[PDB]
Order: C-alpha cells, then sequence, then structure tokens
RNA sequence: CGUCAAAGCACUUUGCAAAAGCUAACGUAUCUGUUUCUUGCCUUUUACCAGAAACAGCCGUUUGUAAGGUGUGCUAAUUUGACUGUAUAGUUUUUGUAAUCUUUU
C-alpha cells in the first residue's frame, strides 16, 4: 500500500515514528499534535496547548514523553499513554527551531531565532547551558554518546560544540548557504545537511572532510526548514524538496527512487526502524507512508 | 510545614525506637507529634519476628525513619486514514515560482 | 489528628499495648482521649517476666505509653482531611 | 412547555455582521426608527413599480388605493396578496409607534400624553391598522390586549380619580405584541422570500 | 451621545473646548446635508476624512499639549465624540498617522488586504499611487 | 521513465502538440504560501512597468528608502494640524496633495 | 551579505509566525463607523428615484424578506417613559437597504418592576390632577405628507420625561441610577457592559 | 488571613462544540407553522373556532474551548487552584530520670 492520511487544518510540518516503530506523530501550524499507529492505521490523542505553531517533534527514547518546540518560545512536554501536560520549558525569546534528545530522554537542545543554543534537561525547567552565536540559528543534532552537539546556522558553518569543553572545537566547511536540517547516523560516524543550494552533504564525524555531495533537491522562496534522515542501515538518505518529490539517494551517490505525490512543497522525511517504510510530509496537510516490497 | 513527611505516605517504612525495636510496614497515617500508624507490622528484636497486625506508636518512643521499599499500586482524534495513489505532475521546478 | 482518631473508633474492641513500665495490657477499650488515657475492662497482663494478672478497671496516662495495637478491619477506616480549624477530623461538606 | 432542545447558537444578526456589506454604528432610537419605517416605504414602491402597476400610490402612512379607476384586466394584475398586505400593516403600526415618539420630540405632546397615546395603540391595534383581514390568528393577539386593559383599568382608573385617557401603563399590552412578531417573522420571511 | 439642559454638565475644562467641537458639527451637517458629484463609494469619503480630524483634534489636546484632564478625557470618549478604537491605533506604532479604521481590514478586500494607502510609497509604483477609494487616504504610512 | 517508440506521428499541428488539461494549457493545483505569492506578484510588476516608464529605477536597498521616502515626503504639503477648519493653516492630513 | 541574509530570513519567519499574525496579514476586529456615514446614505438615496443608484435596486427588493425581521428588533427595545430618548447599536446594509436595532433591551428585574411600579404612581397621580386630558390625534402625520427630515429633530432638544421625586435622605443608594438605561454598568453591581 | 502551584489580568468580538446521565423551571418568559385525528361556524378553497397526539421553526439562556479587540501590567497586578495552616523550655508527646556499673545464658 502506500496510506495518504489526512487530517491537519493547515501546513503540517513534522512527522515522526517511535524509537520502537508503532506510532507516528505529526503537527505543524496546526498547534495539534496528532499521534497514530503503523499496522489500524488510525488517530489518537489531539495534543493540545501550545500557543504557537509546532516547528519540532521528537519521542522520548522511552517512547511514551513527547517534546515540542512551539513559536511561542516554549518547549512542551506531553506523556503520550494519557495526553496530559507536564511542564513547560520557558527559556527563549524568540522563535525556537529545532530540537534533539539523548539515550540517557533526560537532556533536550533547542535553537532559537536568538542566536542562542540552549541544553536542557527534562528535571528543572530550566538551562543547563546557552551558547550564544551570532546570527538566528536554525538546525541542531545530538551524537549518540551524548557528547558532541552539531549547531546550523545562516552562515553555511555546522558548529561542533561538546559538553565538557564548550570550545568552537570544528567547523564545517564548503556549504555556501543555509542550513534546514542536520542528522546524526545510527553509528554516531556521519552527518546530513540540507543547504538553500540544493547539496545535501554528507560529513565526517571525528579527520572532519565531506564524503558525498548529493545535488537534486531545491529549495526556493517559500523559506520552510526541509528535512533529511538516514535510514535504519543507513544505506539510503531521504531528503524531501520543495519540488513536490522525495528525492531518495544510494547514500553511494546515486538516486534511485524518486516519488511523487504531494501538491505542495516537502518538508521532513522519515524512515521507519526496521521495515522499508517511508514518511513524508508537506505543507498539503497529507502525508505518505512509501514502502517497497 | 510537614511537606516532606506528606511524601512518605504509603510506602514501607523501618521505624527504630528507643528501645531499640525496629518496626516495618506502610505509612497510613501522620501527626505533628509524630504519632504514626503503620499497617501489617513486624518488630524485629535483637534471629526474631512478631506478627502484629495495625500499630500506633507515639513520638516519645520514635527515634528515627527509613524507606524500605517505594510506594505500591484524547480518545480518537479527527485524522483519518486512505489507501494509495501518486499522482505524476506535468511541471518541474518548485511550488512558488513558475 | 488522625493517630488520635483512629484510637477513639477501636473503643469496643480489645486491644493490645505496651507500656514504659515495660508490660503488655490486653482488653476491651471503653474510652479513650486525646491525651491517650484508657479505661479497659477484663484486662489480662504480661510483664517481662511472663506473669499474668487480672485488672478489672484500670486508668492510664498516654505519657507512659508506648505503642498500641489495634484490630483489622481498623485500615478501612477513613481518613480525613481535618482543617486549620477543626479539633476533631470528621467529614467536612462546607468551604474547607 | 417542552424542555428546550440541545443546540450550538445560529444568530443571524451576527452572521450578517461577519460579511463585509453591513457596517455598524450607534444613533437615536427614533431616528432608526424613521429609517426602517422609510426603507420599507421604498421596499414596497419598488415592488409596486417592478410590477409596473403604476396606477397605484402607496401613502406615506402605508395606505394603498387606485387612482385611475380600472377595468377588470387591471384589478386583476393589482390584486396583491394575503403576505404583502401583512407585511404592510405591520409597517402601517411601526409607523405609529414611531411617529408618535418623533411627534413628542418635537414637543407636540409632552410624555404624560406620549404614553398613554402608546397605550391606545397596542390597546386598539384592530382598529388603526386593518390587519386581522389577512392573518385571522391575530384576532387572539387583540383579545387578549383587550383583555389587559380591562384588569388594569378597573385597578387604576377606579380609585377615587376615574373616568378617561391618562392611564399609559402599556408594558403588558406592549408584550403580547411582541411574542407576536417572534411566531410571525419567520413565517412571513418564507412568504416573501 | 446628545446632551441638553437638565442633566449632568461635563468636567470643568469641557466648555474652553466648545467652540472646535461645534465647529466640526457644523461642517459634518454641511457634507451630509449636500449632494456629492463623482462615484456613489467616493460621495462618502469626506466624512471619513472629517472624522479622523474630530479625533486627531482630542488625540492632541490630551496627549501632546496637555490641555485636558484624564476626567474630560475619558468623557469624550464615552461621549462618542472621539472614536477611541482609533485613538488606540495611534498610540501603537506603525499606525502613528492612519487614516480610517477601514483601511486595515484584511477581511473587506478581495483578496489580501490592506488599502493600497497602507503601503509605504517607497515600494510601489508612480502610476499606482493614486488615491483610496474608501476616504481618500494618500499615504497612510507612518512617514511616506 | 519508460519512452513510448513507434514512428511519431508527422503531421501533428503545432495546436495537437501540448498536453492541456483545458483546452489552452495544463492546469493543476499547487500549494505556495501566499506571502511567497504576493512577494513575488509585485517584483514582476515593478519590471513591467520600468520597460513601459523605461527607467530601471536603481537597485531596492536599506537606508536609501530614507532617501527615496524624503525625496517623495518633501514635495507633499505640510498637515494643516488639529483644529482649523479653515486655510493659512488649515488641517491637512494624510489627505494632503505632494503638489 | 551575512546581515542581508538574516534580514530575508527574519521577515519569512515573521510572516509564518508573525506575533499578531494570522496565515499572512493582520487580524482584527470590525471597528463600527461614524454616525454621520449612515445618515448620508438615507439623504442621497432619497426614494431610489435616480440613475446613480441603479446598481442597488436589485439588492433593495432583496431585503424585503427581512424586514419583518428589522421591525422586531426595533419594538423590542422601544425606549420606555421615562427614559427621554435613549441610545441603540445597529446593522445597515451599506447600501442604505435597512437597519437592524442589535441590541437587546437587557434589564435587571427588581429593579425593572420598580421603575414601572413607580410610573404606575405618577400616572394615576397626573391623571387626577389635570383634568384636561387631551389624547393624541392619530394618523400623527397627514397621508399625503412626507416623512420627517432627520436633521430638524437634531435641534430640537428632547424634553423632560416623567420621573418621581426621589427624596434624598429617604432614597439615597438608588437616586443616582434609578433612572438610566443600562444602570450601574460601570461599578461593580454587574458584570460589563 | 497564611503558605505553595499555575496563569499575564479585568473588560470585550467572532468562530466551533455541547446543554434530563438519579423526575426536572437550559427560559419563574412565551409565539407561529406542518401532518394526523377529532368537534365548531360554514359552503368558494383560503382565512378561521378549540381540544388531542407527532413532528418542526422562531425569539432567547448557560457552559467549555479557539482565535482575536480595548485598558492596564509583562523591573508587576490579578485571577485560579491546592494544602496534614499557628510559636508552648515549668506535670499527657519536640529542650530529656539521664548517666553509670555488674552478674547470668
Amino acid at each position: 500500500p502506500n496510506l495518504q492520511m489526512f487530517g491537519h487544518t493547515a501546513e503540517v510540518l513534522v512527522a515522526r515514528f517511535d524509537p520502537s516503530g508503532s506510532y507516528f506523530a505529526s503537527g505543524g501550524m496546526d498547534r495539534q499534535i496528532l499521534l497514530w499507529n503503523v499496522f489500524d492505521v488510525k488517530n489518537y490523542g489531539v495534543l493540545n496547548g501550545c500557543k504557537g505553531a509546532i516547528t519540532d517533534l521528537q519521542w522520548s527514547r522511552d517512547s511514551r514523553v513527547v517534546y515540542c518546540s512551539s513559536s511561542d518560545t516554549h518547549l512542551m512536554s506531553w506523556d503520550a499513554v494519557s495526553g496530559q501536560k507536564i511542564r513547560k520549558h520557558k527559556g527563549h525569546a524568540g522563535v525556537v527551531n529545532a530540537l534533539d534528545v539523548l539515550k540517557v530522554s533526560e537532556l533536550l537542545t533547542s535553537v532559537s531565532d536568538d542566536c542562542t543554543m540552549k541544553v536542557w534537561d527534562s528535571r528543572s525547567k530550566d538551562c543547563i547551558k546557552t551558547i550564544e552565536e551570532k546570527y538566528p540559528l536554525t538546525a541542531v543534532a545530538i551524537a549518540q554518546q551524548g557528547t558532541q552537539v552539531f549547531i546550523g546556522g545562516i552562515d553555511g558553518a555546522i558548529k561542533i560544540w561538546d559538553l565538557r569543553n564548550n570550545h568552537c572545537s570544528h567547523v564545517l566547511k564548503g556549504h555556501k548557504d543555509i542550513i534546514t536540517s542536520l542528522a546524526i547516523s545510527k553509528d554516531g560516524s556521519s552527518l546530513l545537511s540540507n543547504s538553500m543550494d540544493n547539496t545535501v552533504r554528507i560529513f565526517d564525524v571525528k579527520a572532519q572532510r565531506q564524503l558525498q555531495i548529493f545535488e537534486g533537491a531545491i529549495h526556493g522562496q517559500e523559506h520552510n526548514l526541509l528535512g533529511v534522515a538516514w535510514s535504519r542501515n543507513s544505506r539510503f538518505v531521504g531528503a524531501g524538496s520543495s519540488d513536490k518529490n522525495v528525492y531518495v539517494w544510494s547514500a553511494t551517490g546515486d538516486l534511485r527512487y524518486v516519488l511523487p505525490g504531494h501538491e505542495g512543497s516537502v518538508n521532513h522525511v522519515d524512515f521507519h526502524p526496521h521495515q522499508d517504510i517511508i514518511l513524508s510530509c508537506s505543507s498539503d496537510r497529507t502525508i505518505f507512508l512509501g514502502e517497497l516490497n | 510545614g510537614t511537606t516532606k513527611m506528606v511524601s512518605l505516605l504509603n510506602h514501607s517504612l523501618n521505624v527504630t525506637t528507643k528501645d531499640g525495636r525496629t518496626f516495618v510496614g506502610q505509612l497510613l497515617a501522620f501527626d505533628g507529634f509524630m504519632n504514626l500508624v503503620l499497617s501489617d507490622c513486624q518488630e524485629y528484636r535483637h534471629e526474631e519476628k512478631r506478627m502484629l497486625g495495625l500499630v500506633i506508636l507515639r513520638g516519645e518512643f520514635i527515634v528515627s525513619l527509613s524507606v524500605q521499599g517505594p510506594p505500591p499500586m484524547l480518545l480518537s482524534g479527527p485524522g483519518v486514514a486512505r489507501p494509495a495513489g501518486r499522482g505524476i505532475p506535468l511541471g518541474q521546478a518548485p511550488v512558488g515560482l513558475a | 489528628s488522625l493517630c488520635i482518631k483512629l484510637l477513639h473508633e477501636t473503643q469496643g474492641h480489645i486491644v493490645t499495648m505496651e507500656l514504659e513500665n515495660g508490660s503488655t495490657y490486653r482488653g476491651k477499650l471503653i474510652e479513650a482521649e486525646d491525651n491517650m488515657n484508657c479505661q479497659m475492662r477484663d484486662i489480662s497482663v504480661t510483664a517481662r517476666d511472663g506473669r499474668v494478672s487480672h485488672l478489672d478497671q484500670v486508668y492510664i496516662r498516654g505519657s507512659h505509653i508506648r505503642f498500641l495495637i489495634v484490630p483489622d478491619m481498623l485500615r478501612n477506616a477513613p481518613m480525613f482531611k481535618v482543617g486549620p480549624g477543626r479539633s476533631v477530623p470528621l467529614p467536612t461538606r462546607g468551604r474547607r | 412547555m417542552a424542555h428546550p432542545k440541545s443546540h450550538t447558537n445560529r444568530s443571524l444578526l451576527r452572521q450578517l455582521k461577519n460579511t463585509k456589506f453591513f457596517q455598524s454604528t450607534s444613533i437615536d432610537w427614533v431616528e432608526a426608527g424613521l429609517q426602517v419605517c422609510r426603507q420599507g416605504y421604498n421596499m414596497l414602491q419598488l415592488l409596486i413599480h417592478r410590477k409596473g402597476l403604476t396606477y397605484l400610490h402607496l401613502d406615506y402612512n402605508c395606505n394603498l388605493k387606485p387612482t385611475k379607476t380600472l377595468t377588470t384586466k387591471e384589478r386583476k394584475k393589482s390584486r396583491f396578496g394575503n403576505a404583502f398586505h401583512l407585511m404592510r400593516e405591520i409597517l402601517r403600526l411601526t409607523k405609529l409607534i414611531v411617529d408618535s415618539h418623533v411627534q413628542y420630540r418635537l414637543g407636540n405632546i409632552d410624555a404624560y400624553q406620549l404614553a398613554d397615546g402608546l397605550h391606545y395603540i397596542f390597546n386598539h391595534v384592530g382598529q388603526l391598522t386593518g390587519m386581522y383581514r389577512y392573518k385571522y390568528r391575530l384576532m387572539r393577539q387583540i383579545r387578549a390586549c383587550k383583555d389587559f386593559k380591562h384588569l388594569i383599568y378597573y385597578r387604576f382608573n377606579t380609585g377615587p380619580v376615574g373616568k378617561g385617557p391618562g392611564c399609559g401603563f402599556w408594558a403588558p399590552s406592549w408584550r403580547v405584541w411582541l411574542f407576536f412578531l417572534r411566531g410571525i417573522v419567520p413565517l412571513l420571511e418564507r412568504w416573501l422570500g | 451621545r446628545l446632551r441638553t439642559s437638565r442633566t449632568k454638565r461635563p468636567p470643568d475644562g469641557f466648555d474652553e473646548i466648545e467652540p472646535t467641537l461645534i465647529e466640526f458639527q457644523d461642517r459634518m451637517r454641511q457634507i451630509e446635508n449636500t449632494m456629492g458629484k463623482g462615484t456613489k463609494t467616493e460621495m462618502l469619503a469626506p466624512i471619513f476624512q472629517l472624522h479622523h480630524q474630530r479625533s486627531r483634534y482630542i488625540y492632541d489636546l490630551y496627549y501632546k499639549r496637555e490641555a485636558i484632564s484624564t476626567e474630560l478625557y475619558n468623557w469624550l470618549l464615552k461621549q462618542n465624540y472621539a472614536d477611541g478604537n482609533l485613538i488606540a491605533k495611534w498610540k501603537k506604532p506603525g499606525y502613528e498617522k492612519l487614516c480610517c479604521l477601514r483601511c486595515i481590514q484584511t477581511a473587506e478586500s478581495k483578496f489580501g488586504s490592506t488599502c493600497i494607502c497602507r503601503v509605504p510609497k517607497s515600494k510601489l509604483d508612480k502610476d499606482q499611487r493614486v488615491r483610496c477609494t474608501h476616504c481618500g487616504c494618500n499615504g497612510c504610512a507612518s512617514c511616506d | 521513465v519508460q519512452p513510448a517508440l513507434g514512428p511519431a506521428n508527422p503531421f501533428v499541428t503545432k495546436e495537437q502538440d501540448s498536453i492541456k488539461n483545458s483546452i489552452t494549457g495544463y492546469a493543476e493545483r499547487e500549494y505556495v504560501p501566499n506571502f511567497v505569492f504576493n512577494q513575488e506578484y509585485y517584483a514582476n510588476t515593478h519590471a513591467i512597468y520600468g520597460k513601459r516608464n523605461f527607467d530601471d529605477n536603481e537597485a531596492t536597498t536599506s537606508t536609501d528608502l530614507k532617501r527615496k521616502s524624503q525625496k517623495i515626503k518633501e514635495r507633499r504639503e505640510d498637515p494643516g494640524d488639529p483644529s482649523i477648519l479653515e486655510g493659512d493653516g488649515a488641517y491637512k492630513g494624510p489627505w494632503a496633495g505632494y503638489g | 551579505q551575512l546581515n542581508e541574509r538574516a534580514r530575508k530570513w527574519r521577515a519569512s519567519q515573521k510572516s509564518k509566525f508573525g506575533v499578531k499574525r494570522k496565515q499572512g496579514y493582520v487580524q482584527t476586529e470590525k471597528a463600527d463607523l461614524p454616525p454621520e456615514h449612515l445618515r448620508k446614505i438615507m439623504k442621497d438615496r432619497g426614494d431610489m428615484s435616480s440613475r446613480k443608484f441603479r446598481a442597488d435596486k436589485r439588492s433593495y427588493l432583496g431585503a424585503l424578506k427581512y424586514l419583518p425581521h428589522a421591525v422586531l428588533k426595533l419594538l423590542e427595545n422601544m425606549p420606555m417613559p421615562w427614559e427621554e430618548y435613549r441610545e441603540v447599536k445597529v446593522l445597515y446594509h451599506v447600501t442604505g437597504a435597512i437597519t437592524f436595532v442589535n441590541e437587546s433591551p437587557r434589564v435587571i428585574e427588581p429593579h425593572f418592576i420598580a421603575q414601572w411600579g413607580t410610573m404606575w404612581m405618577m400616572m394615576r397621580r397626573e391623571k387626577r390632577d389635570r383634568k384636561n386630558f387631551k389624547r393624541l390625534r392619530f394618523p400623527p402625520f397627514d397621508d399625503e405628507e412626507p416623512p420627517f427630515s432627520i436633521d430638524q429633530l437634531l435641534d430640537l432638544e428632547p424634553l423632560e420625561a416623567i420621573r418621581m421625586d426621589l427624596d434624598e435622605e429617604d432614597d439615597a443608594p438608588v437616586m443616582d441610577w434609578f433612572y438610566e438605561n443600562k444602570a450601574l454598568e460601570d461599578t461593580p453591581h454587574v458584570n460589563g457592559p
């Protein structure tokens, strides 16, 4: 099958599976996160409260608590079993754009239009660290180790920071413009990155040079943050584009699947943790589950 | 105050007394004098045991407190699915341009 | 306070207790107090020695009591919220 | 009495306020009485002329009459219907209630006379407005307003000071005619539509 | 909002303002009662324009020159001499010289929004400067 | 992709060759945020006016906006001010005319 | 070059999320107009004679459907004897095609009883001490005569109306509001407006 | 009154949902219509008389929730909840009758 489920009122942004592979969550401009099943593809809770639009979901690695990143500074927290509020992580003085989580579900990183990175504990309700750069930040990724945090800004310079040192250790180079989504592999050994130059580049974690520049997935005037993912094997790379197409790569530098279906710009493509399924979201208010037999 | 003391409520406790004896069981009720009520109690005089049941201790008699164990023990949103389809667009290029 | 009301509720039943004296007393309880006085009948004392005796009527001082031992059905009894300006727990319809 | 049904609130007068064709403002009552009384005059005139029925003229006191004197062939075209006439005679009433305020804001009348005035109107609507001949139920709203008069007069009038005019305790006699429009409005749209 | 003899008098400062406020009423009747000329949309333009002046007067007397007591300024609004809804916007930045509340309604416009007047002269063309249809705005933008 | 294959019809005039949903051309739904469309539309119009104007009118800038406002601003008549119905002071408002 | 990147970025984020902003535009409340705006339309349109408004005339009949509903809002607002005039609210068709009175009378009940009782005090007293009570003429204005110019009535001044002599010593805690429209709208003795 | 927690607050405009759960005024108010029957006054049908049952409309009311508007504060104010909320060195608990030694198994 394919399954193009409808439900949201307005532009949807982010849609992700549990780490387990038993649910979706989705939510964009609706101010409504809508949970789903995978295997009778039905809705669940209408997580209501966020007074800004959602920009990023992420399941806790317990598969119970959910975290948002509203446009009104809040980062909310939700008990996916019951569906009640837990907290309002009040901090930033602007619009949050990305979130990331660890193994230990306890630490979270967010990224504002205040040019401020901030690490959060799920127990304090306050910031543990505050890394002020200069130009409004956009994408962030934290490693599996719980050590390296990658920041993506407007300079095209993916900076790398550790939790012990807090020094500008390294800076990725050769990306001319804008970053819309970082993504660390299931190894902890390589990033993915969507630039506004349409060069969906991979980078190294440890020597730190490029690997493979992919090219063929356009951003334009919309200025949405488009996403990228690593497949459960780390064989395939799934980048969406404003051309209504989900450009899946071969990770060897070869375009295999280029499946259309959406009527509007695509945002955050994902992969299921085990069985080969693709979550693809788009302003359109629609979502697909593209499979491979 | 007594904010901490309410937190202990319904936990299995180990209570040492001035006599030396140590009572054990859950905590049902608590006081400003530290009168404790305890459920299914067992003294350990010392290789010894006794079964009492419900025990109400005074404040004079109690020395220390210590937890043995922890406390004992949105329907469907609008969304709907559909099947497949995957239409091809005649045009290429981005969404806003043309 | 609730630790006193539970006592008053076991009036009528048979109770065991321990005093600073060292001896334990067992009998039907007739009256209690907020002080922790007691009034019992048909008591069967047992000291440190093991010496049994009979006492027809007894009064006590709470100060002298170490701890009581109460019947089992007295764990399902209600434990109320009380209030700032009330002596006895009781249930409360009014404000709070 | 039924016990009321569960429902969401429709409210017509806040739908019209949500389109770009209606605007809102605050004015004096008697202005907006005249406003209506006029609006209705025209809304009938434009209907009378669109039918090309231009040998009859409505007076400004909602009084319809022929000038020419007609053939039987030219009368059958006139023959306006049970609705239009009911709609008309509901205007004839609105005119009296409003005029009789206009008139007290010249000085002509003075308050105590005006209250009485108002009261006479409701209590006599059978006689000022020849409406009952297009909607015969109406002779129930009439009969009631008469059966208030009796009840009041023989409680107020009598005292030591009873014969003629004065009264002006209209509130009950007024009610009757509101609750009537509650039930007519809905029907009289359907008929006019 | 008509006040008469045998009523509550207004606050002390009022009767200095009296002449000017009558000056407006007198002019306003003169527009109502006269006939227009152009389109029936244009015909009503000089009401809004005048109405804007009556409120600016009072917005001037309380916030800049300071020739009125808070007691009076409030009395003026709750007597409808000046539109508060409007004056509220004059306090907010961006609207510091706005024409008519009707030029800032997204929901009136065929699509989109905002009486062309509301656009800062900078951007739009020489050909489409023209004038608004509602009120006859002409660069209500706070600056241009 | 899978191409068609065959000899290709030789007659085929210009009018037949295009794939048309609705006679003139193919028409399909779009999902562009409106702000992008409004932003896009204005820029295109200026170019069209400019050719008719025959003037490029320089490039859009920062700070020079203030120069462009002032240049427009200076010609425009001074506001009458409140409280003057009459002229010689008078109260031209935003209504005021540049000249 | 980086300074300009962000300037473009921030604006695009501002159109998407933007403090007080709907999908793109800035939403607002439908603010009500000046009173003269409506009053002019009535004068300019007149009797729907001139060609300049030959468009409207289609709508004007369209209104007819909702006339019976305008009558009914108007009468459920009639000003009451003790009031000198009463201000109201309105919906008008920008066409000058109808005026809907958009308030409900709304009143606090023991008070309103009191008032109407106090009428029935004056109204009996006044009937006994008048002698020559001149009841209204009706069809207040003659058939032929065209309706009243609104602008004439705005000059007249209102004239005084019923009420009762409330001595300060005794009726102290009601005298300052026992004859308003929305009594104590400003105090904490009521919600708000 | 006191603590703690949450939240801007009061006032207001629209949208969207609901409103016998254990016999009870969503509205201490109250009007029109349709169908099916029964009787009135009647022969032109409508328009009506005044009872029933079954459906409907209309004029209103309450609540929750979403987005807004005005005034005020976001270096504060207000609301809302929650609570095992009082102060005792002199006899019944928190300013000690404790301290110490020795023998038996």
